[PDB]
RNA sequence: AGGACCGAACCGACUAAUGUUGAAAAAUUAGCGGAUGACUUGUGGCUGGGGGUGAAAGGCCAAUCAAACCGGGAGAUAGCU
RNA sequence: CACAGGUGGUCAGGUAGAGAAUACCAAGGCGCUUGAGAGAACUCGGGUGAAGGAACUAGGCAAAAUGGUGCCGUAACUUC
RNA sequence: AAUUCCUUGUCGGGUAAGUUCCGACCUGCACGAAUGGCGUAAUGAUGGCCAGGCUGUCUCCACCCGAGACUCAGUGAAAUU
RNA sequence: GAUGUCGGCUCAUCACAUCCUGGGGCUGAAGUAGGUCCCAAGGGUAUGGCUGUUCGCCAUUUAAAGUGGUACGCGAGCUGGGUUUAGAACGUCGUGAGACAGUUCGGUCCCUAUCUGCCGUGGGCGCUGGAGAACUGAGGGGGGCUGCUCCUAGUACGAGAGGACCGGAGUGGACGCAUCACUGGUGUUCGGGUUGUCAUGCCAAUGGCACUGCCCGGUAGCUAAAUGCGGAAGAGAUAAGUGCUGAAAGCAUCUAAGCACGAAACUUGCCCCGAGAUGAGUUCUCCCUGACCCUUUAAGGGUCCUGAAGGAACGUUGAAGACGACGACGUUGAUAGGCCGGGUGUGUAAGCGCAGCGAUGCGUUGAGCUAACCGGUACUAAUGAACCGUGAGGCUUAACCU
């Protein structure tokens, strides 16, 4: 638990920006594109955040070719190169699962202007 | 299995347990000493001791929170005016269990549960 | 996580609109097919003048699932529905000429290279 | 389901071979009141570990 | 090669440079002190008996205390034996650290599995449940038939029945050794090992490839 | 207006689980049908055993009705156990 | 049997409600005459359930589902 | 066919696959005109079949809340032998 | 004076006349793929459409979808669709009551386990003085399946098409065990939103009830769909089979003597139990060093004094548990509760101030609250004590030593 904590914080990223549910986030991920290794962008709404030290994660929801795509990122993974908030969203809930039953105009989140 | 779980079911449902311990926490605050079964006195500590901890800081919010958990304003008044100050410097353990007999009617193991620095004047009036 | 009776959408221009999984291929008592797995299908709904007809029995590769795929760091990519690409029974090669919606890099094989190249997005 | 044969008085006694009670061996005497009591329990007059803890 | 005694700390993960997350069990391996050397002449077999940890003096019985006193070691939480190979030689009072596993690629890990108590045939033996509906009477997780008829007129020994599940010696084989660190008293193995957090583990080099 | 419609009381009893040394010698719970009518119910009356009554199932006639119950012929008879 | 059964009539408060349904209450009456613990299998009665969705089975048995008011709108067939 | 033995008749439809179902044929073992024949809107806790929705019915079972089971105290059965 | 019938479900267990996988002889065996026989029972050995069906036909799988015995295995384990009750109808038969081994619609499945058996788990005593551990390993149980791709090699083979043996690498299906770090489910003990109503005098704020009233989330734990790991290699002796040397029988001959091979079966090797293994084993350590009386005088009975190691008891308890057991702790103390700090979850409390006629919004504020979690902390409770268990341990012989 102290041994585990020590093993965990030495592996933890220091530069994780602050983001919250409802925000539009762009995650740059390391991918092996055939024989190449480049960065690939995955932009969408943060619908869930699991705050768990080294085991932290976040779910990003996007609409690709008319259908929903959800990606669960392990925050402290070397695969995640960067995270940047593209838009600040105003929501009341921690988990935005109700957005899965919403399309286009109903799935819109107001901007947090504060 | 029951691995790492807390809380006695006491052959009751959730709402009955809550009602009973709200009554029993009021009984202990009022009389400063009560006789109950050994498992109920042990559970009661988990309800009465956070009430005394809350009463250590007098505020409208803490009084309202105590009222939500006791629903007796005589009890919230004694908590904040008498017990909170009496236990101000004591880091927990505001109660004490003293094991006593076996109940005649059903052979239930009994215990007395009292407030550590008991007022025999408050117990009688 | 597709089994017999599962309905799937179609991620190609084969003409099929709705297909049912009638067999999870690749093993005795094999329960589920995931992204990258071949299934035996019946066409439940098709367009009037496509490459295939309603009632046709053939194969398909699963390309999107609600269960999604796990990545080596513990990550998951999930989709809002289950989709497949129709394959010829013998050749196990695509019937269609175009792919719709995103696909995953799990298809990077000699046999599904055409599906990744045609796909609008690869995750 | 029921017996095909009446069990014996011998068998009854064998079944009961673990039924004997155990006498309490854990009685102490309060140093102040001189009262006998169960270890870790208060006495009838409300004494515990030499102090009068309950005035009853 | 000999093995060592440890404690299961819990599980975490090791993230690699190529984006792989390795699930690891953290095993605490403190120095193992040789309490007795068994030889062919005195015991009929070759082995080392070891101790680890610490024990409260008030919990160390006189028979236990005398056995540690003979070794010239402090009391540990228990005693465990490891069979010696030809060429393997140790001395009473010697300290063996987790560094024994430094160039050991895989280990077998032994623990006392978590206790599930009295378990039914569904949990214990993966028996299939009978109908939840379709007129089933009081017989959903019940075992079904337990035999045949007048031939054999008995239930067979070994018949899969409900009973105590878990809380037993279980060995998980060929686990990859991820990290060895004697300075931190650590051994990281890939995957899950038997037991609860805080329980004793026996770690030995893998008996198989 | 209606042997009309939906739906409580009220009348009934289609399905299932429970119960089956029952809480109950026919029920309980969740659902179900009728619910101004050939409806339903109280009190009292009449029909009596090869007889009654029966929108008919040999149904019902005081907790087992192809001939009630009680007493009698009676110790029927029993080439059977 | 101090038995979850059966037994005709009368009375009809508040809020919500079409209501004598239903939920919460008033007046009034009760907690049902073994209790105390524990928190195994299994049985009973419930709540939630990933992906799939009748593949279950004799049979969708049981569940789950639908469920209100207003307005728009509503097919074959028909004895209208 | 509430009727057909042979029989899962044959042909068509529906299903990936249909001893059931629907349509058709007539070779009606053994339909047929108040022992009523053939239809028929509406009605039905009626029988067979199909679909949408729905789901722990199932793949395949997991967790949880309660009443028992288990332990203590009091009372205290049963069938059978 | 009752042995419940078909089929299904659940759970199986054996045989081998072997379905697959393994070994092999012959082939009308080029290769690939087959045919047939011998050896082999270690494991493995579909899901559906129709029908009560078993079967069968059909669809689509699979390495394969074996054949049989077990009261045509299995109803004091479940079902009740088929099939012997009572209702009813059709066809046929009968004057009729009725009948059908024709069809049709409907139609009560009881038993709290005493004994054997089986799965678990205790108590007792024994193992020869008693006790605490660690073991040795006789014996027993578990496990034992297999696809595809690649390399060898487009090689051997083949006119071509096609396409290997032997060996090696990888990745799967099914099955099994463990675990909860991840992905998730649950989470009536956490937080919030909301409908109807009742109360706390009222406002505001709260609480009760309505399935947790209805919901949205979710900690710890439990857990699969989650993610680790497993089947092996090797060794011994073999089966069928292949041979070497070799007479009987100048030759021949795998056999008579001698010798080499040979399979998923067998013995090991791997995992778990295991000295009640009464044949009760071994090693290490610990503890106990007083008299007396009596009789049928003996491994005799009793008394006084003694009471160890250890065990248990009591209490606080546990990812241990039905109870018992087992593990941790008991002040020279983190065993449980509380308490402190953190984390997590929820998602900006109350109060007050401002804006708006108001609903409500904004600020203080990522606020308040927060279980089973982590790191700490003697505040509360774990009492000085008691009970069981003894007091030097039989005889014989041998070997040392007196
Ligand atoms: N109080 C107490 N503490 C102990 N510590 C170890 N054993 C004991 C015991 O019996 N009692
Ligand atoms: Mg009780
Ligand atoms: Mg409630
Ligand atoms: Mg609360
Ligand atoms: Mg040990
Ligand atoms: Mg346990
Ligand atoms: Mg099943
Ligand atoms: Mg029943
Ligand atoms: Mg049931
Ligand atoms: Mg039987
Ligand atoms: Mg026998
Ligand atoms: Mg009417
Ligand atoms: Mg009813
Ligand atoms: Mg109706
Ligand atoms: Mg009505
Ligand atoms: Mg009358
Ligand atoms: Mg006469
Ligand atoms: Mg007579
Ligand atoms: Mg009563
Ligand atoms: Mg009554
Ligand atoms: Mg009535
Ligand atoms: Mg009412
Ligand atoms: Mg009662
Ligand atoms: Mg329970
Ligand atoms: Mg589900
Ligand atoms: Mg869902
Ligand atoms: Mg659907
Ligand atoms: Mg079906
Ligand atoms: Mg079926
Ligand atoms: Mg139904
Ligand atoms: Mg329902
Ligand atoms: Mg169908
Ligand atoms: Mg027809
Ligand atoms: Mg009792
Ligand atoms: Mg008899
Ligand atoms: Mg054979
Ligand atoms: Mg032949
Ligand atoms: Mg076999
Ligand atoms: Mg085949
Ligand atoms: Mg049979
Ligand atoms: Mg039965
Ligand atoms: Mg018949
Ligand atoms: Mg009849
Ligand atoms: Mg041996
Ligand atoms: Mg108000
Ligand atoms: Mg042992
Ligand atoms: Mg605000
Ligand atoms: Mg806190
Ligand atoms: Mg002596």
């Amino acid at each position: 638990s102290n041994i585990i904590k020590q093993l965990e914080q030495e592996q933890m990223k220091q530069d994780v920006p602050s983001f919250r549910p409802g925000d539009t986030v762009e995650v740059k991920v390391w991918v092996v594109e055939g024989s190449k290794k480049r960065l690939q962008a995955f932009e969408g709404v943060v619908i869930a955040i699991r705050n768990r030290g080294l085991h932290s994660a976040f779910t990003v929801r996007k609409i690709s070719n008319g259908e929903g795509v959800e990606r669960v990122f392990q925050t402290h993974s070397p695969v995640v190169d960067s995270i940047s908030v593209k838009r600040r969203g105003a929501v009341r809930k921690a988990k935005l699962y109700y957005l899965r039953e919403r399309t286009g105009k109903a799935a819109r989140i107001k901007e947090r202007l504060n | 299995m029951r691995h790492r779980k807390s809380g006695r079911q006491l052959n009751r449902n959730s709402s009955h347990r809550q009602a009973m311990f709200r009554n029993m926490a009021g009984s202990l605050v009022r009389h400063e000493i009560i006789k109950t079964t050994l498992p109920k006195a042990k559970e009661l500590r988990r309800v009465v001791e956070p009430l005394i901890t809350l009463a250590k800081t007098d505020s409208v919010a803490n009084r309202r929170l105590a009222f939500a958990r006791t629903r007796d304003n005589e009890i919230v008044a004694k908590l904040f005016n008498e017990l909170g100050p009496r236990f101000a410097s004591r880091a927990g353990g505001y109660t004490r269990i003293l094991k006593c007999g076996f109940r005649a009617g059903d052979n239930a193991p009994m215990a007395y549960i009292e407030l550590v620095d008991r007022s025999e004047k408050a117990e009688a009036a | 996580m597709i089994q017999e009776q599962t309905m799937l959408n179609v991620a190609d221009n084969s003409g099929a609109r709705r297909v049912m999984c009638i067999k999870v291929l690749g093993g005795s008592h094999r329960r589920y097919a995931g992204v990258g797995d071949i299934i035996k299908i019946t066409i439940k709904e098709a367009i009037p003048r496509g490459k295939v007809k309603k009632g046709d029995v053939l194969k398909a590769v699963v390309v999107r699932t609600k269960k999604g795929v796990r990545r080596p760091d513990g990550s998951v990519i999930r989709f809002d529905g289950n989709a497949c690409v129709l394959l010829n029974n013998n050749s196990e090669q695509p019937i269609g000429t175009r792919i719709f919606g995103p696909v995953t890099r799990e298809l990077r094989s000699e046999k599904f290279m055409k599906i990744i190249s045609l796909a609008p997005e690869v995750l | 389901a029921v017996q095909q044969n009446k069990p014996t008085r011998s068998k009854r006694g064998m079944r009961r071979s673990h039924d004997a009670l155990t006498a309490v061996t854990s009685l102490s005497v309060d140093k102040t009141s001189g009262e006998k009591h169960l270890r870790h329990h208060i006495t009838a007059d409300g004494y515990y570990r030499g102090r009068k803890v309950i005035a009853k | 090669m000999i093995g060592l005694v440890g404690k299961k700390v819990g599980m975490t993960r090791i993230f690699t440079e190529d984006g792989v997350s390795i699930p690891v069990t953290v095993i605490e391996v403190e120095a193992n002190r040789v309490t007795q050397v068994k030889d062919l002449a005195n015991d009929g077999y070759r082995a080392i008996q070891v101790t680890t940890g610490a024990k409260k003096a008030n919990r160390v019985t006189k028979p236990e205390a005398g056995h540690f006193a003979k070794a010239g070691v402090e009391a540990g939480r228990g005693l465990w034996e490891f069979r010696l190979a030809e060429g393997e030689e140790f001395t009473v009072g010697q300290s063996i650290s987790v560094e024994l596993f430094a160039d050991v690629k895989k280990v077998d890990v032994t623990g006392t599995s978590k206790g599930k108590g009295f378990a039914g045939t569904v949990k214990r033996w993966n028996f299939r449940t009978q109908d939840a509906t379709h007129g089933n009477s009081l017989s959903h997780r019940v075992p079904g038939s337990i035999g045949q008829n007048q031939t054999p007129g008995k239930v067979f020994k070994g018949k899969k029945m409900a009973g105590q599940m878990g809380n037993e010696r279980v060995t998980v084989q060929s686990l990859d050794v991820v990290r060895v660190d004697a300075e931190r008293n650590l051994l990281l193995v890939k995957g899950a090992v038997p037991g609860a957090t805080g329980s004793d583990l026996i770690v030995k080099p893998a008996v198989k490839a």
